[PDB]
C-alpha cells in the first residue's frame, strides 16, 4: 500500500518485475452523501378527537372511534409533556412512530385516581371485574390525563355513574350499558330492591375540594391490531434535500441505488414512477413530492494499469486509470 | 454493418485510420 | 323490497366477437422503443363475450360470476347505467361492495349492506332542483371498516340520436387483498357492437380491500312518477380473463402501439 511498484509485485508474487503493462486492481468513486426522498404527509388522522375532547362518558358507557386509512404521528404524543401517566409493556413508543398496523382504537372515559391499577390484564377489584377488562396479548399503550379543572363541577357531578357490582365476570372489550340487578343468595331481584340484591350503579361525587381517590382523572386506552388484512395505517417519515451532479445514495419510496442525478429530457406519464433500460437496468426516477423526473447516471469506475520498465534498470512507473476522467481521481 | 454491472469495453491498439494506411 | 320488477325480463345468452380490444398497463414502469413480454390476466384475441341489451319493457340485468376477471364496454349516450355491485351471497351475512355516482362525486362503500331480492338503482324527487341528481340499493349499514372518496365526474341524462360515438371499458380484478380499475374514453364512428382499433387501459383507482368476490351485478337508473319505476336502455358485454401470455410495442414517448398474442 506504499508504492504502485510495489502494488504490481504483490499481485505477481515476485521481487522483479519485467518491462510490460500490468492490472494490479480497481477505482470507484465512493459516494459522498446519501440522498433520503419521500411523498407528503398530507392526509392527516383527526386524533384531537379522543386527546382533545370536551364531551366525555362513564367508565361503563365509553364510545369507540375506528382510526383506519390515515397517518399516525406518535411523535408529538410521546413528547407531549401535559398527561399524567404514560407507562405499557415490552414496546417502547420511541420505535413505534415508523411502524404500520391493520386498526387502532381508542376510548375515552374518566375513573377515580385510587382505581388506576384496575386498568391492566389479570387485575381483579371494581372496575376490571364489573364494568370493562383487556385481554392478556394487550400490546397497546394508555395514557391518562387529570381533569380536575376540565370535567370537575362544584356541588358534585352527579351526571355520571359507575358500577359497583356485577352478575360474573366480564369478556374482555366489553361495552355494557345496561341496568342488570345483582343477585347473590336464592332470592331472585325481580327488578326491584329486595334480600341478596344491590344496586351497582353509583353516582359520582366529583367536587374540586375532592381528595387524590376522587377526583376526575380522563384515562384513554389506545390498543394495536395486526391482521391479515394488508396494513392502512403507518407513521410518518422526513427527507432531506436534493443533491444533483454528485455519486450519492438514492432512498425512494421503492427503490435503493447509486449514482448521479441529472435533468432528463424525457417524458413520463402520470400512470407511472420510475424507467427501466432494455436489461432491467433503472435510468430514470420521478421525485413524489415535485414532478420531475432525473437520470439515473453511474458514477465513474474502472481498472487501474502500471506502466513500467524492468527493475534492471529504473523504478519509474506511470498509472493508467482506464476509462477515468482524471477531473474525479483526486 | 450495424455497461452497468462491471461491464467495461476497451478499445484496440490499431484505429480504423491506421489499418486504411496499411 | 321483495316483489319483482314489472318489466323484468330474462334474454338468452347470445354472443359476439371483441376483435382486438382487451389490453392493459401491466406494471408502472416507463419503457422507450422496447418489445417487452409479460405473463398477466388478459383478454384472448378474437374470443367472445356475451352480448347483452335492455330497452326502455326489459331489464336485462343477470347474476354472473367473478372467477377471474370481467371485462365491460358500457356504451350508452344517456347514461342509464349507474355503476356496479361486488358480492359473495347478496347478503348481510358477509361484506359486499358498492359502487355509485352522484354527478359530483363516485361513492365507494363496503359494509354489510341488506340489499333486495332484485336491488335497483331508484330515483325520486322529481318536483324540483333537478340538475340530473341521484335522489336506494340498500337497507342498513353495520360492522364496516373503508369509505373512499375519488376524484369525480362530468354526466348527462337527455337522449341522443344517431350512432355511437364514445367507448367506455372497464376491467377489474382481485389480487393480493386489492381492487384495480382501468378505463379508457375513446371517440368512435361505431357502425357495430363494437368498435374495431386499439387502445391502452390507465389506471384509475387503487383500494386495499381484501375481500372475496364471487359474484356481481350492475346498476342501472331508474325514474319514477319496489315495481313502479320506470327503466331504461342498457347495452354492455361481458367477457373472462385467462393467463395468457402478451406481447408489447412500445413508442419513444412510452405509450403502447401494437399487441401480439402467443
Amino acid at each position: 500500500a506504499l508504492d504502485p511498484l510495489s502494488e504490481t509485485k504483490c499481485t505477481l508474487k515476485s521481487f522483479t518485475v519485467e518491462k510490460g503493462i500490468y492490472q494490479t486492481s480497481n477505482f470507484r468513486v465512493q459516494p459522498t452523501e446519501s440522498i433520503v426522498r419521500f411523498p407528503n404527509i398530507t392526509n392527516l388522522c383527526p386524533f384531537g378527537e379522543v386527546f382533545n375532547a370536551t364531551r366525555f362518558a362513564s367508565v361503563y358507557a365509553w364510545n369507540r372511534k375506528r382510526i383506519s386509512n390515515c397517518v399516525a404521528d406518535y411523535s408529538v404524543l410521546y413528547n407531549s409533556a401535559s398527561f399524567s401517566t404514560f407507562k405499557c409493556y415490552g414496546v417502547s413508543p420511541t420505535k413505534l412512530n415508523d411502524l404500520c398496523f391493520t386498526n387502532v382504537y381508542a376510548d375515552s372515559f374518566v375513573i377515580r385516581g385510587d382505581e388506576v391499577r384496575q386498568i391492566a390484564p389479570g387485575q381483579t377489584g371494581k372496575i376490571a371485574d364489573y364494568n370493562y377488562k383487556l385481554p392478556d396479548d394487550f400490546t397497546g399503550c394508555v395514557i391518562a390525563w387529570n381533569s380536575n379543572n376540565l370535567d370537575s363541577k362544584v356541588g358534585g357531578n352527579y351526571n355520571y355513574r359507575y358500577r359497583l357490582f356485577r352478575k360474573s365476570n366480564l369478556k374482555p372489550f366489553e361495552r355494557d350499558i345496561s341496568t342488570e340487578i345483582y343477585q347473590a343468595g336464592s332470592k331472585p331481584c325481580n327488578g326491584v330492591e329486595g334480600f341478596n340484591c344491590y344496586f351497582p350503579l353509583q353516582s359520582y361525587g366529583f367536587q374540586p375540594t375532592n381528595g387524590v381517590g376522587y377526583q376526575p382523572y380522563r384515562v384513554v386506552v389506545l390498543s394495536f391490531e395486526l391482521l391479515h388484512a394488508p396494513a392502512t395505517v403507518c407513521g410518518p417519515k422526513k427527507s432531506t434535500n436534493l443533491v444533483k451532479n454528485k455519486c450519492v445514495n438514492f432512498n425512494f419510496n421503492g427503490l435503493t441505488g447509486t449514482g448521479v442525478l441529472t435533468e432528463s429530457n424525457k417524458k413520463f406519464l402520470p400512470f407511472q414512477q420510475f424507467g427501466r433500460d432494455i436489461a432491467d437496468t433503472t435510468d430514470a426516477v420521478r421525485d413524489p413530492q415535485t414532478l420531475e423526473i432525473l437520470d439515473i447516471t453511474p458514477c465513474s469506475f474502472g481498472g487501474v494499469s502500471v506502466i513500467t520498465p524492468g527493475t534492471n534498470t529504473s523504478n519509474q512507473v506511470a498509472v493508467l486509470y482506464q476509462g477515468v476522467n482524471c477531473t474525479e481521481v483526486p | 454493418v450495424t455497461k452497468f454491472n462491471g461491464l467495461t469495453v476497451l478499445p484496440p491498439l490499431l484505429t480504423d485510420e491506421m489499418i486504411a494506411q496499411y | 323490497q321483495c316483489v319483482n320488477l314489472r318489466t323484468r325480463t330474462q334474454l338468452p345468452p347470445a354472443y359476439t366477437n371483441s376483435f382486438t380490444r382487451g389490453v392493459y398497463y401491466p406494471d408502472k414502469v416507463f419503457r422507450s422503443s422496447v418489445l417487452h413480454s409479460t405473463q398477466d390476466l388478459f383478454l384472448p384475441f378474437f374470443s367472445n363475450v356475451t352480448w347483452f341489451h335492455a330497452i326502455h319493457k326489459r331489464f336485462d340485468n343477470p347474476v354472473l360470476p367473478f372467477n377471474d376477471g370481467v371485462y365491460f364496454a358500457s356504451t350508452e349516450k344517456s347514461n342509464i347505467i349507474r355503476g356496479w355491485i361486488f358480492g359473495t351471497t347478496l347478503d348481510s351475512k358477509t361484506q359486499s361492495l358498492l359502487i355509485v355516482n352522484n354527478a359530483t362525486n363516485v361513492v365507494i362503500k363496503v359494509c354489510e349492506f341488506q340489499f333486495c331480492n332484485d336491488p335497483f338503482l331508484g330515483v325520486y324527487y322529481h318536483k324540483n332542483n333537478k340538475s340530473w341528481m341521484e335522489s336506494g340499493v340498500y337497507s342498513s349499514a353495520n360492522n364496516c371498516t373503508f369509505e373512499y372518496v375519488s376524484q369525480p365526474f362530468l354526466m348527462d341524462l337527455e337522449g341522443k340520436q344517431g350512432n355511437f360515438k364514445n367507448l367506455r371499458e372497464f376491467v377489474f380484478k382481485n389480487i393480493d387483498g386489492y381492487f384495480k380499475i382501468y378505463s379508457k374514453h375513446t371517440p368512435i364512428n361505431l357502425v357495430r357492437d363494437l368498435p374495431q382499433g386499439f387502445s391502452a387501459l390507465e389506471p384509475l383507482v387503487d383500494l386495499p380491500i381484501g375481500i372475496n368476490i364471487t359474484r356481481f351485478q350492475t346498476l342501472l337508473a331508474l325514474h319514477r312518477s319496489s315495481s313502479g319505476w320506470t327503466a331504461g336502455a342498457a347495452a354492455y358485454y361481458v367477457g373472462y380473463l385467462q393467463p395468457r401470455t402478451f406481447l408489447l410495442k412500445y413508442n419513444e414517448n412510452g405509450t403502447i402501439t401494437d399487441a401480439v398474442d402467443c
